[PDB]
């Protein structure tokens, strides 16, 4: 949902109170792909037990 | 109905078109050089003619 995937593209194309939103947009979305990674993990961690 | 630590009233005058630059993270004459506003700015605003 951000503007662009890259971290600096947002800081330095938008205003700071902009790249608060499209920032969080990243942490959010990436946060489940470590959430959903870490899930996996687990799972074929009980798999590999 | 609630109670502050500390609350500072910052005195000054603008002009009428002036009004807008007087925001959190909000650029202008008066916004980036004499009174920037903080992004976490809990407090209030308040103009009169």
């Amino acid at each position: 949902g951000a503007i662009s995937s890259v971290l600096n593209d947002i800081l330095s194309r938008l205003d700071p109170p902009e790249a608060e939103v499209q920032i969080d947009r990243l942490i959010t979305g990436r946060l489940q792909s470590l959430q959903t990674y870490v899930t996996q993990q687990l799972i074929r961690a009980a798999e590999i037990r | 109905d609630l109670c502050f630590t500390n609350v500072y009233a910052d005195s000054f005058v603008i002009r009428g078109d002036e009004v807008r630059q007087i925001a959190p993270g909000q650029t202008g004459k008066i916004a980036d050089y004499n009174y920037k506003l903080p992004d976490d700015f809990t407090g209030c605003v308040i103009a009169w003619n």
